Order: structure tokens, then C-alpha cells, then sequence
């Protein structure tokens, strides 16, 4: 029925946003009292990004 | 087809928990930003026109100093590197940890931004440099005082390093869009500023030379592209200010990607907008350390 | 001090 | 085979993203400014700290001054009291954080750090002291204040204080000792049996000496021996640019050369007792 597999488009938007937010939070270390210690899991994003294209073949 | 509502259900439920985490992260940092970070940079007695005069006056330690290039100019703070090569280096640009936003407009790049220096351990003076851009008015004034040389140094995430030394360096004033000129190259990083990207050839390499270029920020387009569409701009939103051509072989003022390696699908506008020196590492590697230092040429 |  | 779309999870995520991007933009505007520096310089300026006080400045702290004959303005610590006296402070010892074994150029130009709180060690620089104290027809005074390791303080005042030009090796001069319970170490001290020790340890009219520029009255090198820059004779009775010793007490065994090289003022404490704090500061004599 509904072949809206554009979750690969939302996955791309989240990857950019994760990175963009990582950069922006980091740029607060030179402005604010405390800097939030955090990471970005590009591995988790790409493992399930390897899928979708897998289940749609 | 039958096994399609399994992973496609878990992928979206993964993303919604990722939005909750990001939502929380951004919110927590916002609370930290209720109050600022602080320094107490007590001022060295020794002063001069810039960092070279200061080292000639016996200021031999790398730290923040007050300099007054001209009696018409208000005295201002700078980090002096007194240890690299022969010392006497006025730091005009420094990156080391991504603690400062370099995606800024014309006026911030005009005035200067970021942290000149911070306190080390329990010392009453600021001996460590912060991330900053000195400011185009100040950089122009310093380079135009007499013949000035430029040292650009960078370091990757494995601890390897290279340098680009330009024996001659000048930056014109605001009326002249802060136009850059460099010559007398030597070093290990590759002559990105004069020769363009080493991986490109012909027209495509030529359009990456920074020498002779005007300064542009994302709200003030002075790049090499003369087309009348907002889509063709070297500096886009949250992009660094730099001497862009069409567009770059190098951008010390780019976005700070952690770990060095990054890709088009991590970049806000899909471009190579990182702390880049193509002639060393390519367009998709972002330096761990990057800095720019000037000194009167002798 | 002094120097004798 | 099942037929359930749900998909509100997808559209609810897009809306959650658009709202998150709004929050991210708001955080960006909160991370534009640099760290706030507690150290600020005052706006009022003048020929010296007294001129600055006369113009209505009430707070001790950092100020630019420019004596008439100075080519450029320079930063100083001003001490301003409740009576409108503005002292220009040219030397401070407090904790041993700054090395005072410095050369001619360094003593000429100044070293150490200036703080609004007056909690840092420094030497202002001989050229500057000369400029401030030799302004045309303005008699100056020097106050030396000392603190021991038991919280007691004492002072010594010198009238018509002047530091000469580099051409006269920044010679220390004053007309007379103007009093104070620290006593007059600049008049030298009668340490022992030698009939000439007091004469050879006085400081009035002494040229300035560093290790690399010896202008003292000794066959050897007082400044090099005692690790300092000072108006050495042969060698000293007051020595405020000496080695910082924690606890005050030190001995010959403490030193490489065997001589008293601490922060001494022989008329107040034995030369083997080193001050906790010192201040050398100048003001127009008429303020006293
Ligand atoms: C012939 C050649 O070198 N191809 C380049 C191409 O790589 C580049 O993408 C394009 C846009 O600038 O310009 C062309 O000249
Ligand atoms: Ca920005
Ligand atoms: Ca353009
Ligand atoms: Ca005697
Ligand atoms: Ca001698």
C-alpha cells in the first residue's frame, strides 16, 4: 500500500542535525560556565542506514 | 516485502529517542549558558606596538599581552607566541577544540571575536591561548605598519603536523573589502593560498587560489562567483569568514568537526565547510589544531 | 649586605 | 501479513525536528560572547595616579597614564585612598610568584603583572619610574611599605625622590629621609666591625645594576651575586628586588654565593630575614 520509504530522507536530516548540534554545543564551551560532555554515534546511524536500502532491494 | 514493517518500525522509534536525547542535550547546555565562563587575565607590565617589540623588550613567555600598534589605536589584548621559531608572533587566529563559533557575520569578523587567552592551572595570568579571530580592522592595521610575515600551523587528529610560512602578508582595509596578498611561501602544508588545491588542475585549481581575494561572510558576499543567485555563495549560513574564491583550497575559519574525517552528508549545506587545508589532507578532513600568527618581516 |  | 500504517510517528518526528531546530538557533545566540574577564582598565587617564585622583577617580586599580615627556601612555596600578591621594605603585612583592632575576632591558621595560586587586607581583620599569618622577617642577615622594611574616607592617618615606635617565643608569636620588618606623635603610647599615660598611651599603645616588649591566661600587657584581636588579653599592642595606623566601628566615646556607640576597630592609629586620610583602609607590610630595 503506502510505499513511503522516505525514512531514509529523515535519517539523513537527523545525521546532519546530530553533527550540527554537536558543533553548536561545543561552541558554547568558550561562552558558558559549563560545557556539556557528549558524543555523536555515527556508527549507530550508519548501521541502520545500511538497512532500509537492504530491506528495499 | 513481508519483512518490511519490522526494521522500518524500529528505525523511526530509534530516531524519536534520538530527538529526545538531542532535545535534552540542547536544553541542558542552555541552562549552563544562564551564566558565562570567566577568566582573570592580569596584564603583563611589558607592552609595545606588537609581540615582536614585546620580545625585544624582554617579554619572553607566551601569554596574553596588551599591545598598542598606534597612539591613535586603543590598546588591545592579544596572545603572543614567544617560543615558536624566533618568537615575537602576534596570534591573529587560533583553533584547538571548537569552543568558539566561527560561523559569524561581517561585523563580528570586523571587530574580532572569541577568547584571546585563558588561565592555566592556578596561575594569576592567562598563558594559554583561546580560540579567537583578532578582527579584520586590527589585522589590516598591523600588516600595513610595515612588511609583515605570516605563519600558519596545523595539526591532525593523529598528532602529525605541517606549516605554511608566507614571508609577505598584507590585509587591506574595510573600504577595500579586507583584500589579502601573500607571497614568499615555504613549508610542509602545501601552498594552498597561492597555488590552489593540489588535487585540482587548470581552471578548477585556479579558482581555489586565495591570494588577491576579498573577505566574505555569509551576510556579505565578496567571493569569486559573480552569478546573481543566492544559491551560489562560498560562505553560507554558519559558514566561516574567509578569503573565498570559487571557493577554497583552505579555510582555517571553517566548522570544527571532531575526529577530523567528515563527509558531505554531515555538512549543513552539503559542502566541504570544515577546518580545511586541501593541499595536506583534502576537502573532507578537519584539522585538530589550526592557527595564524604574524610578525614584522626582517 | 657589605662586601669586606 | 498485517495492515497498520501508524506513521504519525514519522510526521510527529518532522514536527519535533522543526521545533528542535528553533531551540538550536536560540542556543546559538547564547554562545556568541566570549568568557567575561574580571580584569578591566578604567577610562580616566592623566599624567600620574594623583592627576587621576584629582579628576575624581575613587577606585584603586588599573589606569593608563602619560607623563608629559612620555612618548606613549602606559598602564599602572593606582592606589587611591579616602583622602584623594593617588599613589603610582612601581614595585610589589607578595608571594614569590615572579622571578626578579631579570636583565637590564627587563628592568628598564618592566615585568610581572598588573591586577585591579593589587594582588600581583611586578616591577613597573625604570624608564617609566624615571618619566613619572622627573615631570617638570613637581617634587615627588617615595613610600616603601613592608610586611613581615607575623602581619606587622612598617613604612619608610623619602622626599624629593627621582630616578634619573638611562644615560645616568637610572640613578636613584632623593633629598632626605622623611620618616617612618621601618627606618632608613637607604642610609646604609652599620653591620659590623668594618668602619666603612654603612657608607658602602647606602643607596642614595646609586646607579641601577643588573647582572648584565654592572654600575655598582664593588669590584665584583652585586646584582649577579644577589640575583636581582637594584641600586647596588657594595652592596646593600635595603634590597626589595631580592629572592623571595617563604617564612622570612633564611641563612648563608640558603644561597649559592653565600650572601644575603633576600628581600631585606636592615633597619627593620636582620638581613637574614626576608619580607612577606613590599610596596614601592610614589606620589607628589605636597600630598604628604
Ligand atoms: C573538466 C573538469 O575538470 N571538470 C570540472 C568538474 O570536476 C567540476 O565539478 C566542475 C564544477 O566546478 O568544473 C569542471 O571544470
Ligand atoms: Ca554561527
Ligand atoms: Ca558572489
Ligand atoms: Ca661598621
Ligand atoms: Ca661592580
Amino acid at each position: 500500500q503506502l510505499l513511503q520509504k522516505n525514512v531514509r530522507a529523515q535519517l539523513v536530516d537527523m545525521k546532519r542535525l546530530e553533527v550540527d548540534i554537536d558543533i553548536k554545543i561545543r561552541s558554547c564551551r568558550g561562552s558558558c560556565s559549563r560545557a556539556l560532555a557528549r558524543e555523536v554515534d555515527l556508527k549507530d546511524y550508519e548501521d541502520q542506514q545500511k538497512q532500509l536500502e537492504q530491506v528495499i532491494a | 516485502i513481508p519483512t518490511n514493517l519490522r526494521v522500518l518500525r524500529s528505525i523511526l522509534e530509534n530516531l524519536r529517542s534520538k530527538i529526545q536525547k538531542l532535545e535534552s542535550d540542547v536544553s541542558a547546555q542552555m541552562e549552563y549558558c544562564r551564566t558565562p565562563c570567566t577568566v582573570s587575565c592580569n596584564i603583563p607590565v611589558v607592552s609595545g606596538k606588537e609581540c615582536e617589540e614585546i620580545i625585544r623588550k624582554g617579554g619572553e613567555t607566551s601569554e596574553m599581552y596588551l599591545i598598542q600598534p598606534d597612539s591613535s589605536v586603543k590598546p588591545y589584548r592579544v596572545y603572543c607566541d614567544m617560543n615558536t621559531e624566533n618568537g615575537g608572533w602576534t596570534v591573529i587566529q587560533n583553533r584547538q577544540d571548537g569552543s568558539v563559533d566561527f560561523g559569524r557575520k561581517w561585523d563580528p569578523y570586523k571587530q574580532g571575536f572569541g577568547n584571546v587567552a585563558t588561565n592555566t592551572d592556578g596561575k594569576n595570568y592567562c598563558g594559554l591561548p583561546g580560540e579567537y579571530w583578532l578582527g579584520n580592522d586590527k589585522i589590516s592595521q598591523l600588516t600595513r605598519m610595515g612588511p609583515t610575515e605570516l605563519l600558519i600551523e596545523m595539526e591532525d587528529w593523529k598528532g602529525d603536523k605541517v606549516k605554511a610560512h608566507y614571508g609577505g602578508f598584507t590585509v587591506q582595509n574595510e573600504a577595500n573589502k579586507y583584500q589579502i596578498s601573500v607571497n614568499k611561501y615555504r613549508g610542509t602544508a602545501g601552498n594552498a593560498l597561492m597555488d590552489g588545491a593540489s588535487q585540482l588542475m587548470g581552471e578548477n585549481r585556479t579558482m581555489t587560489i586565495h591570494n588577491g581575494m576579498f573577505f566574505s561572510t555569509y551576510d556579505r558576499d565578496n567571493d569569486g562567483w559573480l552569478t546573481s543567485d543566492p544559491r551560489k555563495q562560498c560562505s553560507k549560513e554558519d559558514g566561516g569568514g574567509w578569503w573565498y574564491n570559487r571557493c577554497h583550497a583552505a579555510n582555517p575559519n571553517g566548522r570544527y568537526y571532531w575526529g577530523g574525517q567528515y563527509t558531505w552528508d554531515m555538512a549543513k549545506h552539503g559542502t566541504a565547510d570544515g577546518v580545511v587545508w586541501m593541499n595536506w589532507k583534502g576537502s573532507w578532513y578537519s584539522m585538530r589544531k589550526m592557527s595564524m600568527k604574524i610578525r614584522p618581516f626582517f | 649586605g657589605h662586601r669586606p | 501479513s498485517s495492515i497498520r500504517y501508524l506513521q504519525e510517528i514519522y510526521n510527529s518526528n518532522n514536527q519535533k525536528i522543526v521545533n528542535l531546530k528553533e531551540k538550536v538557533a536560540q542556543l546559538e545566540a547564547q554562545c556568541q560572547e566570549p568568557c567575561k574577564d574580571t580584569v578591566q582598565i578604567h577610562d580616566i587617564t592623566g599624567k600620574d595616579c594623583q592627576d587621576i585622583a584629582n579628576k575624581g577617580a575613587k577606585q584603586s586599580g588599573l589606569y593608563f597614564i602619560k607623563p608629559l615627556k612620555a612618548n606613549q601612555q602606559f598602564l599602572v596600578y593606582c592606589e587611591i585612598d579616602g583622602s584623594g591621594n593617588g599613589w603610582t605603585v612601581f614595585q610589589k612583592r607578595l608571594d614569590g610568584s615572579v622571578d626578579f632575576k631579570k636583565n637590564w632591558i627587563q628592568y628598564k621595560e618592566g615585568f610581572g603583572h598588573l591586577s585591579p586587586t593589587g594582588t600581583t607581583e611586578f616591577w613597573l620599569g625604570n624608564e617609566k619610574i624615571h618619566l613619572i618622577s622627573t615631570q617638570s617642577a613637581i617634587p615627588y615622594a617615595l613610600r616603601v611599605e613592608l610586611e613581615d611574616w607575623n602581619g606587622r607592617t612598617s613604612t619608610a618615606d623619602y622626599a624629593m625622590f627621582k630616578v634619573g635617565p638611562e644615560a645616568d643608569k637610572y640613578r636613584l636620588t632623593y633629598a632626605y629621609f622623611a620618616g617612618g618606623d621601618a627606618g632608613d635603610a637607604f642610609d646604609g647599615f652599620d653591620f659590623g666591625d668594618d668602619p666603612s660598611d654603612k657608607f658602602f651599603t647606602s643607596h642614595n645616588g646609586m646607579q641601577f645594576s643588573t647582572w648584565d649591566n654592572d654600575n655598582d661600587k664593588f669590584e665584583g657584581n652585586c646584582a649577579e651575586q644577589d640575583g636581582s636588579g637594584w641600586w647596588m653599592n657594595k652592596c646593600h642595606a635595603g634590597h626589595l628586588n631580592g629572592v623571595y623566601y617563604q617564612g622570612g628566615t633564611y641563612s648563608k646556607a640558603s644561597t649559592p654565593n653565600g650572601y644575603d640576597n633576600g628581600i631585606i630592609w636592615a633597619t627593620w629586620k636582620t638581613r637574614w630575614y626576608s619580607m612577606k610583602k613590599t610596596t614601592m609607590k610614589i606620589i607628589p610630595f605636597n600630598r604628604l
